[PDB]
C-alpha cells in the first residue's frame, strides 16, 4: 500500500492544479474541500434512468456482466443500474456474516428486547404524561462525546494514539471487548466508528413520559404511551 | 486575547446606520449605555394620537353576514368545470382480467378491442365547440391516439408528430429575441395580467359532492400489506383501519382518487423517459368489485406534448379525450372549456346510453405531476379525523368504542352526524356517511386546489373559529370584521370549490343562527 | 338531499375537526419574482416615507431612516419605532431576568471563540459574489477563501472564525478586489473557464451588501407569492453569532415559543394558559387575543436590532460588542437584487423578450402594464443603475428570527400602561403571537388590548386588525395549534413526509419509518393512522424504486430480476422490500432497521450475498450521509448493497486529493482533522512514517524502502 | 447580424405549414 | 402550383395544391 500510496501521490502531484491545491489548502480547510432542491423529484427521475448509480472504480465490476438476460447493468463510459444490485442480491459474492453478529450489537439487542418482551392489557382512559429528559436508546457505557470519540479512535484506529489520555484506563474493559469483537471483520471503519458512537454517545430528548423511564420502555414509547390510551409492556 | 478591530469602510457603514438624532455610532453607544428611560412608553402613548387604536367591537350573530354575496347574483356566468379529469361524469370502459399486470399500452389496446364500435368510429358528430378549439385538430389528435394505441408495435409515440405539433398548439409559440431589439422596438409592451372571472354558484358542484360520497360496487383503492400484529395496540389500529377502509373503499371518491394517482404516475414516468416526442398515455385504473373480479378501466386517452421540461414549473401540454355518458347540452354552462363529440353508445344491462367524447387541452408541470401522485394523503387526512373521534369516544368509556360508533353496541347507540339538508330541513346520516363526506371534501381540496382555495380556507378559518367561540358563549370580539370579510371574499373568483364552500358556509351559518335561540 | 360538509361542525367542535379544513392534500402554489421583490421594496419604503431620507456616502444609495420619526396618526403599518421606548422595554425585561443578558452574551462569546470557519458550510444556499449567483454554503465559502488568497487575505487558513471575519471586514477596505469568475468562452461550444477578474471597491461593497432574491415555493396558507432573501458569505458568520446570542437570551424567557418544537410547545401552551387563568383575580375576566402580525418583516428596522445588541452587551469586551454589531450595520445598508427582470411581448408579431433588471427603465414606462407602471414610477428613486434596489429599512423574513422574538417578548413584558386595572402577558415566536389580558370587566380587557396594540406600534410591532381576534380565555390558536378547554388540537401538517425522502433505499426506509415514529410520539398519531401511513409509504417506495412483490405479475427491468429472486431464495420472508420481499414493519418495530429485523429470517446464502464486506456500489466517499439526512435528521441503518449513492476539473482535483488524504488518514472521515499546515506536508509525514513502519515490520523490502525514500526526497520532505 | 435580421424585417417572415393542417384550419384565408 | 393561404394573427402560411382547391 505504501508503494501504491507514494505512486498515487506522485501521479497526483504531476498536475499543476493538484500541486497548488495541496500546497494551499491547510489541514483544517480539508473539511470544506470534502463538501463538493427537491430530492423526491430528482430521485424519481434518476430511478428510471439507464444508469443512475455511481459505481466506484474497482475490480468488482468484472463480476457482473454489462448485460444480463438482455438487461443492461453497467457501461464503460463508472455508472450502474439497479438491476446490477438486484442480481448481486440474487447471485454474487458471498461475504462473511460473523462481523454483523458483533458490529451491529445495538440493533441485535434491540431486536432481542422486542422479541422477548411480554405485552399486557390496554387502558383507554386519559393518560397523565410529564415532559422529561429521557434517553432514547440503551447504552453499553455512556460517556461524554469527546471521551466517546477518543475511545472509538483507540478501538478502531490503533495508530494516531500517542500519549493516551485519562480515559482509556477508565474504559479498559470496553476497549478490549470492542477490539476483540470487532476483529475478523472487513467492513469500512467509518460504519464501525459511527456504530460505536451510537452505542456510546447518549441521545437524550424532552419527551412526554407516563410510567417507566428506562431506555427499554423509551424505545417503544411510540407504542406504550398515548394521549387517551395506555399499554402494559415488559421488555425482554 | 482577541483583538478584533474594525477598519474604515465598516466603521463608516456603522456611522451611517444609527437611528435619527445621533451623528456617530459613539453617540449611540454612549446614549444607550448612560441614558436610563423611566416610562418613555407612557409618554409616547400619551402624545400618540387617539385615532390609532384596535377599535374593539363585540361580535354577535347579527354582525356575521353571508360571505361573497355576489355568488348569488344571476348576472354572472355559472362556474365552469375546470378539473383536470371528469370526476362524476366519468365513463370507464371495463374489461375483466385474471389479475395479470400488463403495460398501459397493451391494456388500452385490449380495452379498445373489446369496444370496437367506439374504436372504429371514424365519422364524428360534434355536439359543442368551446370557443376556439378547432374540432378538426382535436378529432385528428383523437384518431391519432386511437391508431397509435391500436398499432401492433410497442412504441407509445404518436405516428404523426408533425400534425400534432399544431393540433396541440405547441407550434403557436412566441419566439425569443435579444433584449436590444425589444428596447428599440416600440410595439413590444408588457402583457396585462389575466384577472380571474367572477362567477356565481353552480348546481354541478353540489351534484358532484352528492354523487362522490356514495357507495359503489367498484372498489379501486388497494394498499400494501403490513407485518403481523401481536400487541393489543396494533390490533386496535388494525380494527380501526378495517372499519375505515370498509367504509371508504367502495365510495366513488376512492376510485376517482386512484384514477388521478395512476394517471399522474404514468404522466410523470413518461415525462422522465420520453423528452422530445409526442406520447400517448391511457387514463387507466384497476377496479375490484365485491365478487372479487378484477377489471381494467379505460377512461380515455391523453396526448402528452413536447416534454422539454427544463425546470419543474415549466409547462407541458396534455390533450385529454375522455369518455362520458352525460349529455353536455343538459347543463351547457358547465362545459364551456370542453369540445365534446358524440362517439357512440352501449348497453349496460339492455338499456342503451350514448357515449360522448370530451376533448380538452390543458397543461401540467412537475410540481402538479408529482403532487397528483400523493392523493393518498387525502386518505390519511380522512383517517386522522375519524381516529381522533373514535379515540375521544373510547376515552369516555373504557372499552373500545369503534363497533358502537359504526354498527352500534349492546349498550351504546350508533353515532350519527348532521350530513345535509332538504327543503330547509337538516338530515342525519351514519358515521360512515360522514366519513365519506370528509373523504370527498379532502379529495376536492386536492383536485380543485390552487392559490384561491388556499387563501379562502386560511381566511375562513378565522370565521369558523369566531363562530365556534360565539357558540360557546365566549363573547368573541373582532377589532375589524369588514377587513377580514374582504380578505375572505377576495378569493371567491373562479374556483368552483371555493364558491360552493362559500355557499355551504352561508347555509351552515344561517342554520347556526336559527338554532342559537336555544 | 344536498350534502353540506360544514354541517359536521354542528356535531363536532371546529377545533376537533380543524384538520380536515387544511388544504394540505393539493398542489402547493408555485411561481418572475422581480415583481414581488418590487412590491416588497415599495411597501417597505412606503411604511417609512415620513422618516429621514439621505444618501449613503459609502455606497451612493438613497437611505430612509424611520426610527425615532413621527408617531403614526392612523392604523396603517408604521416602522417609526422610538429608540427610547425600545430601551425602556429592554431595561424592564432585564430587570425581570437578573443577569440574563450578561450570561447570554458571555455564552455566545465562549461558543464563538471556539468556532471554526467550517461552521459556515452549514445552512442553505448563499449568495456568491464571485459569480453573483446562489451557490451552496461550502462552494461559496471556498470560492471566497480562494479569492481572498489572491488579494492578500490569509485569515481562513488561520483556523478560527474570528480571523476569517476580520479578513472579511478588511476585504471591504482594499482598493480593488481580485477573484475568479466563470467565463463561458465560445469555441460551436460554450466552454466555462476561470478568468482572473478584478472589480473596484464600491462594486465589491455593493456585492457584499447585496441580498439575492427568490420567489417563495413552500408556502401554502396564502393566495399570493412573496419574496425570500438569501444573503452572501460576508454576513453569515456575524448573523450566526448574533442569532446564537439571541437564542441564548430567549431560551430562558418563558414567553418565548422558541427554540422549541414538537410536544414541548404544546406543553408550553397549556402551562401558559393555566398560569394565566390561575392568576385571574376573583370575579375578573381573562381574555385571550389570537394575534397575527401583518408582514412585520418590513417594519423592523435593522437600526433597532443594532440598538438591541448594543444594550444586550452593555458589559462585554469592546471587541465582542463591535463583532456583534456588524450584522445589524451590514443589514441597515443592505441592497436587494431585483429578480431577473420582466418580460415584454408583441402579440401581433408573436415575439417575446426578457428585459433584464439593469435596463428596467431603459423602456418608457408607457410600455409596462398599469400595475408595473405604477410600481416602477414609485421605485425610481431607490433604483440603482446596476439593477438593484436600495432597501435600508425593514427586513427580509428568515434572517433575524430570534432577535425579533426577543423584541416581541420585550413588548409583552410591559404588562401594564398607566397602572390601569389590567395585566397582560402572552407568547411570541417569529411573527406569531398570542396575548392574554386579566381585568375586572370586558371593557377593561379591551382597553388593555388597545394599550398593547399602541405599545406594539411604538416598538415597530404592527398586529393585524383583520387577522386577529379576541375571546374568553380557554380557546385560542398559536403557531397553527389550536387550544380549546385543555385539548390542544395540534393541527395535522404531517402530510408532506410520507413518501420516499431522497438519498437511497435503506436511508429512505429508515427516514420514513423514523418519521412515522416521531409523528406518533409528538403529534399524537394514532395506531390506525400510523399503520395507514406505513401502508402508503410502502406503496410509494415500491413504485418509486421499482421494487414490488415477486409474486405480483408486474413487468419491469428490475421486476424480472426480483421475480427470479422470489423463487431463487427459499426463505421468502427474509428479503427486503427493496428486493420485493414482504413487509414486516408494524407499530412495534418502527425503531429497528429492517435489515436486522429479517436477519434471522434471511437464508445464509442471501445474507452473505447482500452483506458482502466489499461492495462496488457502496463507496467510502458516499458514507458522509450515513449519520445525518437533510433540517438535519438522524437515522439508523445497516451498510449493504442498498446503501449506494446516486467545476468539473476542480471537482476531480479536489475529490482525488481528499480521497488520497482519507486513504492516508483513516480517521479524517470519522473525525475532523486539525492542522494549520498544508495537506501535502501532513500526507508526506504520514506516508514516511507508514513506510518506515512497514520496512521495520518486515512488510516492505529494502528496495521498496529505497524507492519510497527517493520519491519522498523528490517531493522535498527529507 | 442578429440585430440586422430584425431591423430589416427579414425576421418577421410567416412560417410554412403542411397543407393538411391549413385545410383543417378554418382561420387560414 | 395551386394557391396560397395565410393567417395573419398566427403568422402562418400554407400552399394548397391544385387537387385540394375544393377541400
Ligand atoms: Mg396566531
Amino acid at each position: 500500500m505504501t508503494l501504491a500510496k507514494i505512486e498515487l501521490l506522485k501521479q497526483l502531484l504531476r498536475d499543476n492544479e493538484a500541486k497548488t491545491v495541496l500546497k494551499q489548502t491547510t489541514v483544517d480547510q480539508y473539511n470544506i474541500i470534502r463538501k463538493f432542491k427537491n430530492p423526491s423529484l430528482r430521485m424519481k427521475w434518476a430511478m428510471c434512468s439507464n444508469f443512475p448509480l455511481a459505481l466506484t472504480k474497482g475490480d468488482m465490476a468484472n463480476r457482473i456482466p454489462l448485460e444480463y438476460k438482455g438487461i443492461q447493468l453497467k457501461t464503460n463510459a463508472q455508472m450502474c443500474s439497479i438491476a446490477a444490485v438486484t442480481w448481486w442480491n440474487t447471485y454474487g459474492p458471498i461475504g462473511d456474516t460473523e462481523g454483523f453478529e458483533r458490529v451491529y450489537e445495538s440493533f441485535f439487542l434491540r431486536k432481542m428486547r422486542l422479541d422477548n418482551a411480554t405485552w399486557g392489557r390496554i387502558t383507554f382512559g386519559p393518560v397523565e404524561r410529564v415532559r422529561k429528559r429521557v434517553l432514547l436508546n440503551p447504552l453499553t457505557k455512556e460517556m461524554p462525546p469527546d471521551e466517546a470519540s477518543n475511545v472509538i479512535m483507540e478501538i478502531l484506529f490503533p495508530k494516531e494514539a500517542g500519549i493516551p489520555r485519562e480515559s482509556t484506563w477508565i474504559h479498559r474493559e470496553l476497549i478490549k471487548e470492542k477490539r476483540e469483537k470487532l476483529k475478523g471483520t472487513m467492513i469500512t471503519p467509518i460504519v464501525l466508528a459511527y456504530m460505536l458512537e451510537r452505542e456510546l454517545v447518549a441521545r437524550r430528548r424532552f419527551l412526554p413520559v407516563a410510567g417507566a423511564t428506562s431506555a427499554e420502555f423509551i424505545e417503544m414509547l411510540h407504542c406504550l404511551q398515548g394521549e387517551n390510551w395506555r399499554q402494559i409492556y415488559h421488555p425482554g | 486575547g482577541i483583538d478584533f478591530k474594525l477598519g474604515q469602510t465598516i466603521s463608516r457603514l456603522r456611522d451611517i446606520s444609527v437611528p435619527a438624532g445621533f451623528s456617530n455610532f459613539e453617540g449611540m453607544r454612549s446614549y444607550i449605555d448612560n441614558i436610563d428611560p423611566k416610562g418613555a412608553i407612557e409618554r409616547n402613548l400619551a402624545r400618540m394620537s387617539p385615532l390609532v387604536s384596535v377599535t374593539p367591537k363585540k361580535l354577535t350573530w347579527e354582525d356575521l353576514r353571508p360571505i361573497g354575496p355576489h355568488i348569488y347574483n344571476h348576472e354572472l356566468p355559472e362556474v365552469p368545470y375546470n378539473a383536470f379529469l371528469l370526476m362524476s361524469d366519468e365513463l370507464g370502459l371495463a374489461n375483466m382480467t385474471e389479475g395479470k399486470s400488463k403495460k398501459p399500452k397493451t391494456l388500452a389496446k385490449e380495452c379498445l378491442e373489446k369496444y370496437s364500435t367506439l374504436r372504429d368510429q371514424t365519422d364524428p358528430i360534434l355536439i359543442m365547440k368551446s370557443e376556439k378549439a378547432n374540432e378538426n385538430f382535436l378529432w385528428k389528435l383523437w384518431r391519432d391516439c386511437v391508431n397509435t394505441i391500436s398499432n401492433e408495435e410497442m412504441s407509445n409515440e404518436l405516428q404523426k408528430t408533425n400534425y400534432a405539433k399544431w393540433a396541440t398548439g405547441d407550434g403557436l409559440t412566441y419566439q425569443k429575441i435579444m433584449k436590444e431589439v425589444a428596447i428599440d422596438d416600440e410595439t413590444m409592451c408588457q402583457e396585462e395580467p389575466k384577472i380571474p372571472n367572477k362567477c356565481r354558484v353552480a348546481a354541478w358542484v353540489q351534484t358532484e359532492m352528492n354523487l362522490l360520497s356514495t357507495l359503489t360496487s367498484k372498489r379501486a383503492l388497494d394498499l400494501p400489506e403490513i407485518g403481523p400484529d401481536v400487541a393489543p395496540v396494533e390490533h386496535v389500529g388494525s380494527e380501526r383501519r378495517k372499519y375505515f377502509v370498509n367504509e371508504i373503499n367502495y365510495c366513488k371518491a376512492s376510485t376517482v382518487m386512484m384514477k388521478y394517482v395512476l394517471f399522474h404516475t404514468s404522466l410523470l414516468n413518461e415525462s422522465n423517459a420520453s423528452m422530445g416526442k409526442y406520447k400517448v398515455i391511457p387514463i387507466t385504473n384497476r377496479v375490484v368489485n365485491e365478487k372479487g373480479e378484477s377489471f381494467d378501466m379505460l377512461y380515455g386517452l391523453a396526448v402528452k406534448g413536447q416534454s422539454h421540461l427544463r425546470g419543474d414549473t415549466d409547462v407541458v401540454t396534455v390533450v385529454t379525450f375522455e369518455f362520458s355518458s352525460t349529455d353536455p347540452r343538459v347543463d351547457s354552462g358547465k362545459w364551456p372549456k370542453y369540445t365534446v363529440f358524440r362517439i357512440g353508445s352501449l348497453f349496460v344491462s339492455g338499456r342503451e346510453k350514448s357515449v360522448y367524447l370530451y376533448c380538452r387541452v390543458n397543461g401540467t408541470n412537475k410540481i402538479q405531476m408529482k403532487w397528483g401522485m400523493e392523493a393518498r394523503r387525502c386518505l390519511l387526512q380522512s383517517m386522522q379525523q375519524m381516529e381522533a373521534i373514535v379515540e375521544q369516544e373510547s376515552s369516555i368509556q373504557g372499552y373500545d368504542m369503534t363497533k358502537a360508533c359504526f354498527k352500534g353496541d349492546r349498550v351504546n347507540s350508533p353515532k350519527t352526524f348532521s350530513i345535509g339538508t332538504q327543503e330547509g330541513k337538516l338530515v342525519k346520516g351514519s358515521f360512515g356517511k360522514a366519513l365519506r363526506v370528509i373523504f370527498t371534501k379532502c379529495l376536492m381540496h386536492y383536485v380543485f386546489g390552487n392559490a384561491q382555495l388556499e387563501g379562502f380556507s386560511a381566511e375562513s378559518r378565522r370565521l369558523l373559529l369566531l363562530i365556534q367561540a360565539l357558540k360557546d358563549r365566549k363573547g368573541p370580539w373582532v377589532f375589524d370584521l369588514e377587513g377580514m370579510y374582504s380578505g375572505i371574499e377576495e378569493c371567491i373568483s373562479n374556483n368552483p370549490w371555493v364558491i360552493q364552500s362559500a355557499y355551504w358556509f352561508n347555509e351552515w351559518l344561517g342554520f347556526e343562527k336559527e338554532g342559537s335561540k336555544v | 338531499m344536498n350534502i353540506n360538509p360544514y354541517f359536521l361542525f354542528i356535531d363536532v367542535p371546529i377545533q376537533a375537526a380543524i384538520s380536515t379544513t387544511f388544504p394540505y392534500t393539493g398542489v402547493p402554489p408555485y411561481s418572475t419574482g422581480t415583481g414581488y421583490t418590487i412590491d416588497t421594496v415599495i411597501r417597505t419604503h412606503e411604511y417609512s416615507n415620513k422618516g429621514k431620507q439621505y444618501i449613503s456616502d459609502v455606497t451612493g444609495c438613497t437611505m430612509v431612516d424611520p426610527t425615532n420619526g413621527p408617531l403614526p396618526e392612523d392604523n396603517e403599518p408604521s416602522a417609526y419605532a422610538q429608540l427610547d421606548c425600545v430601551l425602556e422595554a429592554l431595561d424592564r425585561m432585564d430587570e425581570e431576568h437578573p443577569g440574563l443578558f450578561q450570561a447570554a452574551s458571555q455564552n455566545a462569546m465562549e461558543t464563538l471563540m471556539v468556532t471554526t470557519v467550517d461552521k459556515l458550510t452549514q445552512g442553505r444556499q448563499t449568495f456568491d459574489w464571485t459569480v453573483c449567483r446562489n451557490q451552496p454554503a461550502a462552494t461559496a465559502l471556498n470560492t471566497t477563501i480562494t479569492s481572498f488568497r489572491l488579494n492578500d487575505l490569509n485569515g481562513a487558513d488561520k483556523g478560527g472564525l474570528i480571523p476569517f471575519c476580520q479578513d472579511i471586514i478588511d476585504s471591504l477596505d482594499r482598493p480593488e478586489m481580485t477573484f475568479f469568475s466563470v467565463k463561458n468562452i465560445k469555441k460551436i461550444k460554450r466552454i466555462p473557464m476561470k478568468v482572473k477578474d478584478k472589480i473596484t471597491k464600491v462594486e465589491y461593497i455593493k456585492r457584499a451588501l447585496s441580498l439575492n432574491t427568490m420567489t417563495k415555493d413552500a408556502e401554502r396558507g396564502k393566495l399570493k407569492r412573496r419574496a425570500i432573501a438569501t444573503a452572501g458569505i460576508q454576513i453569515r458568520g456575524f448573523v450566526l453569532v448574533v442569532e446564537n446570542l439571541a437564542k441564548n437570551i430567549c431560551e430562558n424567557l418563558e414567553q418565548s415559543g422558541l427554540p422549541v418544537g414538537g410536544n414541548e410547545k404544546k406543553a408550553k401552551l397549556s402551562n401558559a394558559v393555566a398560569k394565566m387563568l390561575s392568576n385571574c383575580p376573583p370575579g375578573g375576566i381573562s381574555m385571550t387575543v389570537t394575534g397575527d402580525n401583518t408582514k412585520w418583516n418590513e417594519c423592523l428596522n435593522p437600526r433597532i436590532f443594532l440598538a438591541m445588541t448594543e444594550r444586550i452587551t452593555r458589559d462585554s469586551p469592546i471587541w465582542f460588542r463591535d463583532f456583534c454589531s456588524i450584522a445589524p450595520v451590514l443589514f441597515s445598508n443592505k441592497i436587494a437584487r431585483l429578480g431577473k427582470g420582466f418580460m415584454i411581448t408583441s402579440k401581433t408579431k408573436r415575439l417575446k423578450a426578457q428585459i433584464p433588471c439593469p435596463d428596467l427603465f431603459s423602456i418608457p414606462l408607457e410600455r409596462y402594464n398599469e400595475e408595473t407602471r405604477a410600481k416602477l414610477k414609485k421605485l425610481k428613486p431607490f433604483f440603482n443603475e446596476e439593477g438593484t434596489a436600495s432597501l435600508s429599512p425593514g427586513m427580509m423574513m428568515g434572517m433575524f428570527n430570534m432577535l425579533s422574538t426577543v423584541l416581541g417578548v420585550a413588548a409583552l413584558g410591559i404588562k401594564n400602561i398607566g397602572n390601569k386595572e389590567y395585566l397582560w402577558d402572552g407568547l411570541q415566536s417569529s411573527d406569531d403571537f398570542a396575548l392574554f389580558v386579566n381585568a375586572k370587566d370586558e371593557e377593561t380587557c379591551m382597553e388593555g388590548i388597545n394599550d398593547f396594540y399602541r405599545t406594539c406600534k411604538l416598538l415597530g410591532i404592527n398586529m393585524s386588525k383583520k387577522k386577529s381576534y379576541c375571546n374568553e380565555t380557554g380557546m385560542f390558536e398559536f403557531t397553527s395549534m389550536f387550544y380549546r378547554d385543555g385539548f390542544v388540537s395540534n393541527f395535522a401538517m404531517e402530510l408532506p413526509s410520507f413518501g420516499v425522502a431522497g438519498v437511497n433505499e435503506s436511508a429512505d426506509m429508515a427516514i420514513g419509518m423514523t418519521i412515522i415514529k416521531n409523528n406518533m410520539i409528538n403529534n399524537g398519531m394514532g395506531p390506525a393512522t400510523a399503520q395507514t401511513a406505513i401502508q402508503l409509504f410502502i406503496a410509494d417506495y415500491r413504485y418509486t424504486y421499482k421494487c414490488h412483490r415477486g409474486d405480483s405479475k408486474v413487468e419491469g427491468k428490475r421486476m424480472k430480476i426480483i421475480k427470479e429472486l422470489w423463487e431463487n431464495t427459499k426463505g421468502r420472508d427474509g428479503l427486503l422490500v427493496a428486493d420485493g420481499g414482504p413487509n414486516i414493519y408494524n407499530l412495534r418495530n418502527l425503531h429497528i432497521p429492517e435489515i436486522v429485523l429479517k436477519y434471522n429470517l434471511m437464508d445464509p446464502e442471501y445474507k452473505g450475498r447482500l452483506l458482502h464486506p466489499q461492495n462496488p456500489f457502496v463507496g467510502h466517499l458516499s458514507i458522509e450521509g450515513i449519520k445525518e439526512a437533510d433540517k438535519k435528521m438522524d437515522y439508523d441503518a445497516v451498510s449493504g448493497t442498498h446503501s449506494w449513492r446516486t467545476m468539473i476539473l476542480e471537482e476531480q482535483c479536489y475529490a482525488k486529493c481528499c480521497n488520497l488524504f482519507e486513504a492516508c488518514f483513516n480517521s479524517a472521515s470519522y473525525r475532523k482533522p486539525v492542522g494549520q499546515h498544508s495537506m501535502l506536508e501532513a500526507m508526506a509525514h504520514r506516508l514516511r512514517m507508514d513506510a518506515r513502519l512497514d520496512y521495520e515490520s518486515g512488510r516492505m523490502s529494502k528496495d521498496d524502502f529505497e524507492k519510497a525514500m527517493a520519491h519522498l526526497g523528490e517531493i522535498g520532505y527529507i
